[PDB]
Parts: structure tokens; sequence; C-alpha cells
């Protein structure tokens, strides 16, 4: 005949172990760009001498040799540069073939095809489809990441940690990451084929595919909803209804299926570690190393002067005004790449995040930030270093305001509560990393000043005596939903002088961002302090009090607001976390792959009254596949739950297991639990 | 828009597996979940699989559900088999708009013999000519499993409009029996060369044919 | 656990409305999208519409659009399908069932009610018109002959049918009806006997339709040619 191809063999299996790609649970051939891959190929004959190959590939929907979406290869003895195709040898029919992309090749889902050469005519066939992704391991892509151990964390781990809390008790949840999940990768590219930028410009919205600095802020606007009908529609108001309570979700692999399989509609609802949570899988599924980063006390500046301001009345009252706010906590990501666009002292980790907060370009989306920049106050370089800035290392200003008379002053500057105990799991373990010296210098330095001028710069008061009183709010005894919460509020006179001073305290439930529910509790007070005497004020808040008012942040903002005649107020601060019930996990056996292994959930009702309504949601890549669903009958006040279920390990290793227990009385109780999964 | 296809109807033993599958006719059976549900004789539908493969509280390990991209189909297993899972079954998916059901599969658990059906189709009576009306009468009967199809023809075209068709129930001898009618016109009877009615059991068709010029 | 309770079905005429209530508990209402799905005697399920947990989005099978109206209602917990100009294929039992999806717009029934029973029909009370379905002529003498009566044409169900009142028994069967596009029913009933039989056994079918108090007698007479 004339030469034709017969057939093909894409050594799925073994290319995929040497692409680092064999972990995704698919079928399809997923390879890393700049790195060379081996098939054989059956021929009709041998070839002849007047006869020859080209390979074709082609990615998108309008591919082009000079965008790099299109690449026509003759199948020779040499690599020129771009792609290549080497015979590396002839046995018979079939030829044994090393095939390599350029390691600026744009990522995504790529069509092969083969050109024959013969007896003056020319054919052409197409061969198959391959997955193309961005290559950490090879040390001229932009994502190189050098040492194994953190590739592992930063790449190839599917379950993580992410810290909440506040500055007074940071906690954990686990998430499951999940990248490794059946059509997660596939929804994940989908993602970019649904860009404003891709809807708009296909062509080339996929030549810029090569650059993670791209997909970073493709993604960072995908994951959310606005705009774009992306992956998830954030809620902050306390009321969730047509939706999950955002506590309840465990992980990004549901939300990503939810989002494809209703018609890529938004899932319904996130707050910031969910955005995070589900950015992240994304990246390290198509191959930018990344991790999920907790800020406490985080600063969002609306209007670029790297100040925020937060208002209380005489009262004690916290007082919704003005645009700005503080979180007690934010999170975010960070990508690992080169930054060819700002240069070589600013590469490495790169604020992403996904969280819609402010426009940028016209669009919720943010980043990617040199962390480095961000440390060093460069908040001239792209991209949205100003906002990120503030977030860290805002001033805080602390306003009166009374809205009898429309006076407002102003009662304390903070320059170091802005940004603490920036969180990070640390690589192998559950341990909290603390990367707060990476994204500003220490509080209290000449240098954290230094840079905060210098940063300012790029984008009358009368100071009193020190006060009389100084005040600090303490918690007595244990804080947990069902329980009275009680409180000290301790005061001190530093002055001279006796000193009379009034007090006015208030307490109202709140969202995490600093949304204000509603008051739950106030007092006022009046306390004679001789000089240097200490006094308490004891504060108890009943169940019953704040019970109806409580979201499931499980927060409560406390103020105590004081003055003395002729001294300027004192305003003492503490948001408190009440604990919710405690709910276990464990093993009953020992976990090996492939085998049913019994797992128990405890819980006890800790109230008397009954709680119903009850579900348990429990998921974890490699030890059930999806998300087990299992009603739990109505408990009685102070009765416990025992409920048993099987799983069926699928990957060895150390893997993680995750529940969330809801009921009418506690939404998104959270357990979770290490598996050592044994061969 | 798009429909679902599953079997008329599937059996097999106690103790064993079987799959009823679902066809979609166009766009990608992966791009939304599939659902199935279980319907017993006088009772609402109750769900056995949601999104594509999990399991409700209470629904049997003995029931799976799988996605199979290369049929563009999903497939609903049931192991283990039991007397008590002889039901019909749906599948059920959607997309943005709209809801669809597919036909659904009757799953006889097998206690019997197979037994196919006798056939015997009734031409219009003269009375019925005499009332200016025409109906031919498709009986069947004795068979098992308790599932078939009707297709009617005219000359050797198929005719769908005019025919009514009962499901199968059980006679006095714990077999199958089905009816199945088709109305015409006097002039439609008397103008064609002849009617037929065919019955498909178990992958088996059997066709009786009557003609106008035969009680002549 | 779930409660979906239907109700406002009934005998209708074509042409006419009817309005379908669905009322809903055990929970939370306003958290999930609402389905109606009906099915016809002895026949599949087929969606008729859906309402979204903030009834902003609304959809309805092309089978009913134009005609049919849903709505719901948070402080009532209730569904409602309002059904305006009816027609026979109308015809069905009307299930209410909750969305099994919570957050994201996709579709799957979690809970069905056990429905409200709607018939379409112009019809009054009318007893059947019976003919006869006469035995082969080609009736091979050491084997078996079908014969019956076509009861055609009654107005409410039930009919019941004996034969030779009530002295043959053996290969008897009596059909289900069906419902036609007239709004009127159909059934027969149908004896396997012996060829033998035939010149001397003589076979009538006696039909019973309580509703229109008649009794109906047929004789059936193996066909001349
Ligand atoms: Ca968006
Ligand atoms: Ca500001
Ligand atoms: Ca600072
Ligand atoms: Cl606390």
């Amino acid at each position: 005949a004339a030469l034709g191809v017969q057939s093909i063999n894409w050594q799925t299996a073994f290319n995929r172990q040497a692409h680092h790609t064999d972990k995704f649970s698919s079928q399809e051939l997923i390879l890393r760009r700049g790195q060379n891959f081996q098939v054989l190929m059956i021929m009709n004959k041998g070839l002849g001498s007047n006869e020859r190959l080209e390979f074709i590939v082609s990615t998108g929907p309008y591919p082009s040799e000079s965008a790099m979406t299109k690449a026509v290869f003759p199948l020779s003895n040499g690599s020129s540069g771009g792609w290549s195709a080497v015979l590396q040898a002839s046995n018979g029919n079939t030829l044994t073939i090393s095939i390599s992309s350029p390691a600026s090749a744009p990522i995504g889902r790529y069509t092969m095809a083969l050109q024959i050469f013969s007896q003056g005519g020319i054919s052409s066939v197409k061969l198959g489809t391959f997955i193309l992704l961005f290559n950490p391991w090879l040390n001229v892509d932009s994502v190189f990441m050098g040492n194994h151990a953190e590739r592992e964390e930063y790449v190839q781990e599917d379950a993580g940690i992410i810290f909440v809390g506040s500055t007074n008790r940071i906690g954990m949840i686990g998430w499951n990451f999940g990248q490794f999940e059946e059509d997660i990768l596939s929804i994940c590219l989908s993602i970019l084929d649904r860009s404003l930028n891709f809807r708009r410009d296909a062509a080339t919205d996929v030549a810029s595919r090569n650059d993670p600095k791209y997909v970073g802020r493709v993604l960072s606007a995908m994951i959310n909803s606005n705009d774009d009908n992306g992956v998830l529609a954030g809620n902050w108001s306390g009321t969730y209804t047509g939706g999950r309570d955002p506590r309840s979700w465990n992980g990004s692999v549901e939300i990503l299926k939810n989002w494809k399989k209703s018609g890529f509609s938004p899932v319904r609802y996130g707050q910031c570690w969910v955005f995070a949570g589900t950015l992240n899988t994304a990246l390290r599924s198509l191959g930018i190393p990344s991790r999920v980063i907790t800020n406490f006390n985080s600063a969002h500046d609306t209007d670029r002067n790297l100040s925020v301001d937060v208002y209380y009345d005489p009262m004690g009252n916290p007082l919704d005004k003005g645009s700005d706010s503080v979180w007690n906590f934010h999170v975010w990501n960070e990508g690992w790449f080169v930054r060819s666009d700002l240069g070589p002292s600013y590469g490495g980790w790169q604020v992403l995040d996904a969280t819609p907060q402010e426009r940028s370009q016209g669009v919720f989306q943010c980043g990617p930030a040199s962390v480095i920049g961000v440390r060093e106050g460069d908040v001239q370089l792209n991209f949205d270093m100003p906002f990120i800035f503030a977030e860290v290392n805002a001033d805080r200003i602390t306003w009166l305001y009374d809205n009898t008379t429309g006076k407002q002053w102003k009662n304390s500057v903070n320059s170091h509560t802005i940004g603490r105990y920036i969180s990070t799991k640390a690589v192998g373990s559950n341990a909290r990393m603390d990367v707060t010296d990476k994204y500003k210098y220490p509080e209290g330095s000449d240098q954290e000043r230094q840079v905060f001028q210098k940063a300012l710069g790029k984008l009358l008061e009368t100071e009193e005596q020190e006060p009389s009183i100084i005040g600090k709010l303490k918690v007595a005894g244990m804080l947990a939903v069902g329980k009275e919460v009680n409180l000290v509020l301790l005061l001190k006179n530093l002055s001279r002088d006796t000193k009379t001073v009034t007090v006015n305290m208030t307490a109202w439930t709140i969202i995490y961002n600093g949304t204000l529910v509603h008051e739950v509790w106030k007092d006022s007070a009046t306390m004679s302090l001789d000089p240097e005497e200490e006094a308490e004020h004891p504060i108890k808040i009943s169940y019953a009090q704040y019970e109806k008012y409580l979201k499931s942040d499980n927060m409560i903002r406390i103020t105590a607001v004081c003055k003395v005649p002729d001294e300027s107020e004192v305003v003492v601060e503490r948001d408190i976390i009440l604990d919710n019930p405690t709910l276990t996990l464990e093993v009953l056996n020992e976990a090996r792959v492939r085998k049913p292994v019994n797992v128990q959930m405890l819980f006890s009702n800790p109230l008397d009254e009954p709680v119903r309504d009850c579900v348990l949601m429990v998921e974890g890549s490699g030890l059930l596949l999806g998300n087990l669903k299992i009603d739990v009958p109505t408990l009685g006040p102070k009765e416990g739950s025992r409920v048993r279920f099987d799983i069926l390990p699928s990957r060895s290793g150390t893997k993680q297991l995750l529940a969330d227990f809801s009921c009418n009385k506690f939404p998104a109780i959270k357990a979770m639990l290490s598996i050592d999964v044994a061969e | 828009n798009f429909m679902l296809t599953q079997p008329h109807s599937v059996s097999e033993s106690p103790g064993k597996t079987v799959t009823i599958s679902c066809t979609r006719s166009s766009g990608s059976i992966d791009s939304n979940y599939v659902q199935w549900y279980q319907q017993r004789p006088g009772s609402a539908p109750t769900i056995v699989i949601h999104e594509d493969n999990q399991r409700p509280s209470g629904v049997p390990d003995r029931f799976s559900g799988s996605i199979d991209t290369s049929s563009n189909s999903a497939s609903l297993t049931i192991s283990g088999l039991k007397t008590e899972d002889e039901a019909d079954y749906y599948c059920q998916s959607y997309d943005p708009s709209n809801v669809v059901f597919g036909g659904g599969t009757k799953l006889t658990v097998l206690g019997q013999p197979k037994a196919a059906p006798s056939v015997t189709l009734f031409p219009p009576s003269s009375e019925e000519l005499q009332a200016n009306k025409a109906t031919l009468v498709c009986l069947i009967s004795d068979f098992y499993p308790g599932a078939v199809t009707v297709a009617w023809k005219a000359d050797s075209s198929p005719v769908k409009a005019g025919v009514e068709t009962t499901t199968p129930s059980k006679q006095s001898n714990n077999k199958y029996a089905a009816s199945s009618y088709l109305s015409l016109t006097p002039e439609q009877w008397k103008s064609h060369r002849s009617y037929s009615c065919q019955v498909t059991h178990e992958g088996s068709t059997v066709e009786k044919t009557v003609a106008p010029t035969e009680c002549s | 656990e779930v409660q979906l309770v239907e109700s406002g079905g009934g005998l209708v005429q074509p042409g006419r409305s009817l309005r379908l209530s669905c009322t809903a508990s055990g929970f939370t209402f306003d958290d999930y999208a609402m389905h109606w799905v009906r099915q016809a005697p002895g026949k599949g399920l087929e969606w008729v519409s859906r309402i979204s947990w903030n009834s902003r989005s609304i959809a309805y099978a092309d089978s009913v659009k134009g005609r049919f109206t849903i709505s719901r209602d948070s402080a009532k917990n209730s569904l409602y399908l309002q059904m305006n100009s009816l027609r026979t294929e109308d015809t069905a039992l009307y299930y209410c069932a909750k969305d099994h999806y919570l957050g994201s717009d996709s579709y799957g029934m979690d809970v069905w009610g056990q429905g409200t029973t709607v018939t379409v029909s112009s019809a009054s009370t009318k007893g059947p018109s019976v003919f006869p379905l006469a035995p082969s002529s080609k009736s091979t003498s050491g084997g078996t002959a079908a014969l019956g009566c076509l009861v055609k044409d009654y107005f409410p169900e039930p009919v019941t049918v004996s034969w030779n009142s009530g002295a043959l028994t053996s290969g008897v069967h009596t059909f289900p009806a069906v419902l036609q596009s007239s709004g009127l029913y159909s059934l027969s009933s149908v004896v396997t006997v012996p060829s033998s039989s035939l010149g001397t056994q003589t076979y009538i079918c006696n039909v019973n339709h309580k509703p229109s108090n008649t009794k109906v007698d047929k004789r059936v007479e193996p066909k001349s040619c």
C-alpha cells in the first residue's frame, strides 16, 4: 500500500508514572510539558526512503503555529527546540518514538494527528488526544519547584488543613482537595474554557495558558460566581436559605462536581476558606504548586490608604459604618512560580485570592502578587498589591460615633493588630507553619514602619495623657454552645487620683468577617478605683440569650466602653468562639487497600432538649468515592449516638477522613481522622 | 433536549446480578447527574441512586449505579437479586431546564419457566362495522416474564395512532396476558390489504394478520 | 421524615380548570426546588414542572406549557399546579416531589407524595356496547379456539364479565380497561375452548356495568366463512 498507520500504543501507564500524573483517576493520557513521552506506532510496512511522517498537535478552537497552539514536526533523528519526535528504533513495521513538547507549551487538552507523505501523496489521520499540564519537576519550567518533599506537599497531596478561629484560639479544619478524584482534573480544565477571557477571544486565551501568572489570575476569577457564573456563590449574611451553610462543606470535590453537573451554575454557598480550598484544588490539578494561607485580623481596605476604620457608639455597640472592615481571619492561596514580568527577586510564592472582595480590571479577581514584593512594600507591581498589603498590614483606627449629636471622634490607632499568625499547613504533617515573617517585617521594628511609609508613598488630633484606666476582658471557664458564657472585665487605675469609671458593655453575635447579626446582652456598671486598684466585673450570658442569634461561626463580640471624667473613652474588645459538642470518628480495624474498614462516629447531645434533622456527611480521597450521607435519628436530651459505616480504601498512604454533623441546634460540627492505609 | 432510552424489560434468577441501561440520545451522559427510582404497583416511586452512583440512607449495598461515557449510558446494577427486587425501575437526568425520565424497565426475578405468548388477532365484527366503527383486537396470553411490546402494521408499515395497550397482568394460571387495540374507520379497514399485530417477547416476535377479504 | 400530601384531584371536563395543592413538612421547604410529575395508569413517569427554591426559575414540559402554572407559598409550606385547558391526555396520577439537591441547580426527586388522581373526560355515565370476538374459521379439531367479547365505550369504571352465567370459568381472562381519547373505557374478555365444542356448546358473555345499572348478554357465534 501507500505507507499508512495501523495502530498506536500510547504506553499510558508508563508515561503517566514518568510524568508524575499517575494518581489522577482517569483513563486519559496525562502528561507534563517540556518532558518526552514514548509511543509505539505500527505501520502497514517499513518506511520507504521517499517517505516521511509529520506529527501535528493542536489545542483549543483556533490553533495557530505562531501562537504555539499548533505544532507541525517531522519524525526525525533530532530534537530541534519546540515540539519534536525522535525515531528511537524500527523493528519490522513498528516505530519506537519519543515525542516532546516545549517547556513553554500552553497547558490543556491536545489532539495529535499524523500526516504521511508517500508515493507523491499526502494523507492525514487523527491519532488521539492527551492532556498537558505544568511541570514542577522540570528545572526550566516557570513553575519548577526543586525540593522533592515540598513538591509532594504542594502538588501531590490531596488532603489538607486550613487554620481558622481567631488570634485568641487558632483552630483547624480538614479539607479534601481531591484533585485526583473522578472528573476533577477535567472540570478544572473546563474552568479555563468558560472564563470571560475564553468567551471573548478563545485564541488569545488558549495561547496564554502557557503562563502560570495568567492561569492563576483566571482561576482567581472563575472560582467565584461573580461576573462569569463561576464555581462558588459567596454569602456572609448568616442566612443560607437555598443552599449549604458555608461551614458544612468538607472539600472541593462536591463543589466542583455540583458546578459542572448543574450546567456550570454557581454552587451555594461559600466563604473564604471554601473559595481557597477550591482554588487550591484547581492549582494543584493543573500543576501549579500551591498552598492555603490564613491571615488573622485581616483588613479590607476599600479606599487604598492602608488604614481601616472601626466604629463604636458610647454605649459599647459595634457599628456597621464605613466600607472598610476587619475579619477575624481571611483565607487565600499562594502559587509557586517565577515572575518574568517583575524579575528574578520576585519569584516564588504568589498570592492568589478567589474570594470576591475588590474588582481588579473590572472583575472580581486577585493576584498574582509577589509575597516577597509585599513584604518589601513594592505595591506598584502587578497584581493587586495595595489590597493585599492592607490585608496583612493595614493600620486600624478606632472611632467613637454618637448619631444623636452626629459627632465622630478618633479613639486610637493600632499599627500592630492587623495581620497576625499567618498560617499554612506544614510539609508532611498537620503542624501549623507561621509565615507572618514572609509577609511583613516584625511588628515593633523600625523596618516595619519604614516599609509602611514606603507603601503608603506609592499609592488635627491632640495626643492626650496616657489613660488612667486600662482594661481587658478574660474568659472564665468553658465556652461551649449550650453553656452560659462567663467573662470578667478587669480594670486598673494607673493615675494618682481616685477615679470613677463608667462602663457600657454589649455582646453581639457576628459572622467571622465582622458582620453584625444581633445584640444578645448588654449591661452598664460604675466602678470607683483607688490609685493602683484593679477590680473585676463579671459578665454572664445565658444559653437562652444567645441561642437564637448565634450563627455557625459560634462567635460573640463583647465590648466594654469605659470612661472617666475629662479623659477619652477606653474600648476593651474581645471576640469569643464557643466550642461545638464533641464529634469523633474512629476506625475499628487497620485500614488496608481494597478491604472494607468499619468506622464509628460518636456524638453526645449536651442539651436538655432533643436534636433533630441529624445528618452525617463523610468524605476523604482514597477512603471513599464521593460523599456519604447518613440520616441519624432524633437524639433525646443528653443522649449519645453511635453510627457505624464501612469505607473502602483505594490508595495506600496517610489519608484523611472528614465528617460534618448537622442538626437543628448545631450546624456544621466537624471531625477529622488521619487514617494510615496499608498495602 | 434529549431522551433517555432503557430496555423494556430485563430478568434474572434469584441470587444473580442484573443490569438496566439508560442511554442518553444527545449530549454527554456525564454532563448531568443521573438518578434511579424503584416503583412497585400501587406505590409512588422511591429513589435508589442519586448523583450517578451514590446510595440513599436505607438502600441496600446490592444496588449500585454507574456511568459509561463510551456508550453514553448510565446503569443500575442489582447483585444478589431477591424476589422483592421485582419492580419497575426508571432512570432520570436533566439539562438546565427540563427533567427527563427514561421510559422504565420491568425487572422480573425469574420464578417460573419462560413461556412464549399465544396471540389471537380478531378483525372487526360485522356488528361493529354496522355501527360505522372498526376495532382490531389483539389478545396475548400465557406468557412469562410478564412484559411484551406490541407493534401494529397497516399492510407492512407501522401504525401507532389509535392504538391502546394494556400493561400485562396475571391470569388464573399465574402466567401473564395483555391486550392491544387498533381503532380504525370502516373505510381504512376495507381499504388496506391487511393489518398485523406483532408481539415481541424475550427478543422473539410472533405476528398475526387479518384481512377484510377473509371473512368474505 | 419528609411528608408531601397532594390534593385537589378529581373528574373534570376537557377545557375546564383544576388546581392541585401539595403540603410539605419535615424539611426546610424554602431550601429546595419542587416538582410535579405525573403518571397515566399503567404508563411511565412524565415530568410536568419545576419551581426553584426562591421561585425565580420555573420550567414546564412542552406538553403542558402555556396551560399549566406552578407556584409555591413559603408561609404555608405548599406547592401548587393550576391546570387550565385540560385534555383527556392529562389524565394521570399527579405526584408532588421534593428535589434532592441543596445549593445547586441539578434536579432529582428524593421524596414523592402518594399523588392525587386527575381524570379528564366529557363522558356521562354510560353503559357499554358489546361486540363478539368470533372464533377462527381455521379451528384445527384436536386443538383449542379462542373467542371473546369486546366491551366498548363505558363510563365510569368498572365492568365485570362472566361467561355462560358463571358456568364457564376455565381458560377465562378478563383484561384491564383502556381509557380512550374519547374519555370512554373499553375492555375485552377471552375464553379458550375445544374446537369440537363450537358446533354444539353455546357461548355467551355476561357483562355487568353497575354504574349504569346495565347487564348485557352477547352470544358469540362461530364464523361461517
Ligand atoms: Ca467570577
Ligand atoms: Ca481605608
Ligand atoms: Ca503593622
Ligand atoms: Cl475564644
